[PDB]
RNA sequence: CCCGCAGAAGAAGCACCGGCUAACUCCGUGCCAGCAGCCGCGGUAAUACGGAGGGUGCAAGCGUUAAUCGGAAUUACUGGGCGUAAAGCGCACGCAGGCGGUUUGUUAAGUCAGAUGUGAAAUCCCCGGGCUCAACCUGGGAACUGCAUCUGAUACUGGCAA
RNA sequence: UAGCUAGUAGGUGGGGUAACGGCUCACCUAGGCGACGAUCCCUAGCUGGUCUGAGAGGAUGACCAGCCACACUGGAACUGA
């Protein structure tokens, strides 16, 4: 049940890649948005895209760079059944250094490398490669 | 502890002259060296990764003739130390005192340049130290006693010493019988014929 | 550089009207120590025509890794059938660690301080090859900015 | 009344002493109030040997500790400004 | 105050026998998953005047009794 | 699976039926010799095995193995025994320390002496 | 600790060698006597029994037994499974409990930040120092991943409101 | 093992202690605990740390130091800071 809508935007996306899908689209909300904003800032997104006003709809251009598609993978971290919180010193590092993790803050959903570098921590959305 | 027992056999099992007969004459032979250390030595020992694993850290063993505890000892200090772990092994085994006599050629062989620590025939910084194992280290000092000086063994052992690649990181006398551990030999000096990260290997499980 | 090493051999039964018929078969990996690693199968009724028949197909079907110096540049998982392994960089202490199986294609592939394991079933056939699949899905260091950068 | 006094965490035969302010009615070695400095009977003559953070056994003899009498003599053997 | 606790109340029907209801989060010591851990108070209140329902604020003071080593402080809310 | 399911009922790891009871955990134990049988061994096998119940010290009574070639033991002998089963004698799982209490080491062993309890002979 | 004295003089053993697992032959025996951690050896050529020669491994110890953890991702939090291999309750309704679409405001409990205090000494670890070395002893750091108090941050979760 | 509890939970006063207090008493209120596991049963001194493990864990609480508790078994108080 609709419960968990933050795995379904990360998957929406996975499957929709997957399926070499030009787009994809979604029920929106504010969190959606931030997520789909550091998506496409950091690059694995063409450009989002909101388009309603009392049923607003999020929707995200994918990318392909080779033959590939450029998100690798996108996993949920948190979740209702489990919250995970880093605090700064504790935050995770994907691949090494290379693609991201999503953490919100007292400051506004922004990437691990970002979270880091502003000195603080929060619940680690979602990673991603 | 020591070894003690027929020492050839040793470099015969281990296929290559580990020096215990060191002495006089070179390049073996005048022995049999090889083709049968026992009485299937003849045969062929294809032989498991264990055992070519087995085998290198037993010929550095037979060589500073040192017991499986101490070697372990070693291995464990060497992968404390920061460094590759199988140099750092190779330097604490050559850091020994016994070994830094038979180098300097005091003694013909290390068990010799041995005999002599253990008979307080030496004297690191001034002082008499008897241990073989006792730890040298750079700038340090190491003489003959002067009691029992120019003493058989020792005049033989300075000279053959010469005959030998002879070191590099050691400054070493022969009228005075003194010599000065100058550096901790690196890896590229000693060496070639031994493979540290198989005898790493055989202690990494 | 040739180098080369063979993993596992070993026997295997056919049955018939008259017996069993037996036959060996070989595993082996070969590398140039600075990426690029294949592994053959190969198998035949006398052993060195095994090893032989497939030192020759590893020679092919060889995939290159996009190292970074000794080491790799993420930790990554392979898996295939039972054999689900696993190596991680190393900032080398020494590094190479792995069970011999697939130490033998980190080794002659160039990484060079690794630490890696293995779980689910040891066959050597699907570790090393869950393994290979490993390092070659394993991404550039770098062409993850060519994935994105735009 | 709390004192100052040789703890032995020696060595058979080669004594080192912690030298600490406790409940004087505990045992040699056991609870203390806190640690004061150290006494190296076979400090040998190369360098140290009798370290003694002279201001605070001043705080406590303030605070009404007595001194043993081996540490009397050390602090009168420290000499105390050189 | 040197701290102050919260709660709701849980329990007013008793001759100041006040007993009040503390909620936290925490984060289970083995399965990471947040968990509510409850704690009650019993708490006194002079002249009586809280009632169930009632979130409350709470200080620790010595024992007024084998159980009570709490006063109240405020109330807040009722009518829940 | 589920972690609320983990909450209430935790992960639990099955305890080691241990396959010795030579009670507590004890190097061995001794006992008092019931009986000396000799029985015969499990499907591929065939021979006439040397066992003896025995009463010990803390009152199990244990059927042991007594190893070696010959051995005088008898009704009221007085053994030590250790842990080590024998499969072919299904039943069995403890042996008879050699050359300890009443019991004799074996007559003549000249390998692996100190197993089967048997003196350095006067070389 | 130091000096002299005599004379190699007083000072080597234990387990193993079928595969796993480093080390092979002969004689005896003949499903017997027996071995065995696991597989499994023994019925006439036994590298597996027992002895011998040789060899491998450890050494004032060596084997055996007992015991904890490890390998065991074999209770899987990190890190596992339930079509046919162990495993979906015969089916449904539902209390507690867990979880919960979307918006704004508020709260600041969960979360995050900083400061302060506390987290005994020994131990562990890093750099040294002292016993001929080492074990051992010791200086000084580092670490004790924790707890509490205060002040802040409000994205997420929890509370209140609509 | 699913219910437990009459000084039981709270109040008022007297008494008591070096001290807060159902500590005790008298009288009043009818409470108090409990599936976030009471009650019952079984086992157990707790810690720092010790062993192991890459970690997370698992196991453990000799020797050293801290706390508690006991001094033939049950019960008592006297002296005294
Ligand atoms: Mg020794
Ligand atoms: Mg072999
Ligand atoms: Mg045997
Ligand atoms: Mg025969
Ligand atoms: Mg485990
Ligand atoms: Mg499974
Ligand atoms: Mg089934
Ligand atoms: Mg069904
Ligand atoms: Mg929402
Ligand atoms: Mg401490
Ligand atoms: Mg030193
Ligand atoms: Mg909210
Ligand atoms: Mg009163
Ligand atoms: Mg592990
Ligand atoms: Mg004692
Ligand atoms: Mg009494
Ligand atoms: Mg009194």
């Amino acid at each position: 049940s609709m419960q968990d809508p933050i795995a379904d935007m990360l998957t929406r996306i996975r499957n929709g890649q997957a399926a070499n899908k030009a787009a994809v689209t979604m029920p929106s909300s504010k969190l959606k948005v931030a997520i789909a904003n550091v998506l496409k800032e950091e690059g694995f997104i063409e450009d989002f895209k909101v388009e309603g006003d009392t049923k607003p709809e999020l929707e995200l251009t994918l990318k392909y760079f080779q033959g590939k598609a450029v998100v690798e993978s996108i996993q949920r971290v948190s979740r209702p059944g489990l919250r995970i919180y880093k605090r700064k010193d504790e935050l995770p590092k994907v691949m090494a250094g290379l693609g991201i993790a999503v953490v919100s803050t007292s400051k506004g959903v922004m990437t691990d490398r970002a979270a880091r570098q502003a000195g603080l921590g929060g619940e680690i959305i979602c990673y991603v490669a | 502890a020591r070894y003690l027992g027929p020492k050839l056999k040793l470099s015969r099992r281990e296929g290559t002259d580990l020096f215990l007969k060191s002495g006089v004459r070179a390049i073996d032979t005048k022995c049999k060296i090889e083709q049968a250390p026992g009485q299937h030595g003849a045969r062929k020992p294809r032989l498991s990764d264990y055992g070519v694993q087995l085998r290198e850290k037993q010929k550095v063993r037979r060589i500073y003739g040192v017991l499986e505890r101490q070697f372990r000892n070693y291995y464990k200090e060497a992968a404390r130390l920061k460094g590759n772990t199988g140099e750092n092994l190779l330097a604490l085994l050559e850091g020994r005192l016994d070994n830094v006599v038979y180098r300097m050629g005091f003694g013909a062989t290390r068990a010799e340049a041995r005999q002599l620590v253990s008979h307080k025939a030496i004297m690191v910084n001034g002082r008499v130290v008897n241990i073989a194992s006792y730890q040298v280290s750079p700038n340090d000092v190491v003489s003959i006693r002067e009691k029992a000086k120019k003493q058989s063994r020792v005049k033989a052992a300075l000279e053959l010493a010469e005959q030998r690649e002879k070191p590099t990181w050691l400054e070493v006398d022969a009228g005075k019988m003194e010599g000065t551990f100058k550096r901790k030999p690196e890896r590229s000096d000693l060496s070639a014929d031994i493979n540290e990260h198989l005898i790493v290997e055989l202690y990494s499980k | 550089e040739l180098q080369e090493k063979l993993i596992a051999v070993n026997r295997v039964s056919k049955t018939v009207k008259g017996g069993r018929i037996f036959s060996f078969t070989a595993l082996t990996v070969v590398g140039d120590g600075n990426g690029r690693v294949g592994f053959g199968y190969g198998k035949a009724r006398e052993v060195p025509a095994a090893i032989q028949k497939a030192m020759e197909k590893a020679r092919r079907n060889m995939i290159n890794v996009a190292l970074n110096n000794g080491t790799l540049q993420h930790p990554v998982k392979g898996v295939h059938t039972g054999s689900r392994v696993f190596m991680q960089p190393a900032s080398e202490g020494t590094g190479i660690i792995a069970g011999g199986a697939m130490r033998a294609v980190l080794e002659v592939a160039g990484v060079h301080n690794v630490l890696a394991k293995a779980y689910g079933s040891t066959n050597p056939i699907n570790v090393v090859r869950a393994t290979i699949d490993g390092l070659e899905n394993m991404n550039s260091p770098e062409m993850v900015a060519a994935k994105r950068g735009k | 009344m709390v004192t100052i006094r040789l703890a032995r965490h020696g060595a058979k035969k080669r004594p080192f002493y912690q030298v600490v302010v406790a409940d004087s009615r505990n045992a040699r070695n056991g609870r203390f109030i806190e640690r004061v400095g150290f006494f190296n009977p076979i400090a040998s003559e190369k360098e140290e040997g009798t370290r003694l953070d002279l201001d605070r056994i001043a705080h406590w003899v303030g605070q009404g500790a007595t001194i043993s009498d081996r540490v009397a003599a050390l602090i009168k053997e420290v000499n105390k400004a050189a | 105050k040197i701290r102050t606790l919260q709660g709701r109340v849980v329990s007013d029907k008793m001759e100041k026998s006040i007993v009040v209801a503390i909620e936290r989060f925490v984060k289970h010591p083995i399965y990471g998953k947040f968990i509510k851990r409850t704690t009650k108070l019993h708490v006194h209140d002079e002249n009586n005047e809280c009632g169930i329902g009632d979130v409350v604020e709470i200080r620790e003071c010595r024992p007024l009794s084998k159980t009570k080593s709490w006063t109240l402080v405020r109330v807040v809310e009722k009518a829940v | 699976a589920t972690v609320n399911q983990l909450v209430r009922k935790p992960r639990a790891r099955k305890v080691a039926k241990s396959n010795v009871p030579a009670l507590e955990a004890c190097p061995q134990k001794r006992g008092v010799c019931t009986r000396v049988y000799t029985t015969t061994p499990k499907k591929p096998n065939s021979a006439l095995r040397k066992v003896c119940r025995v009463r010990l010290t803390n009152g199990f009574e244990v059927t042991s193995y007594i190893g070696g070639e010959g051995h005088n033991l008898q009704e009221h002998s007085v053994i030590l025994i250790r842990g080590g089963r024998v499969k072919d004698l299904p039943g069995v799982r403890y042996h008879t320390v050699r050359g300890a209490l009443d019991c004799s080491g074996v007559k003549d062993r000249k390998q692996a002496r100190s197993k089967y309890g048997v003196k350095r002979p006067k070389a």
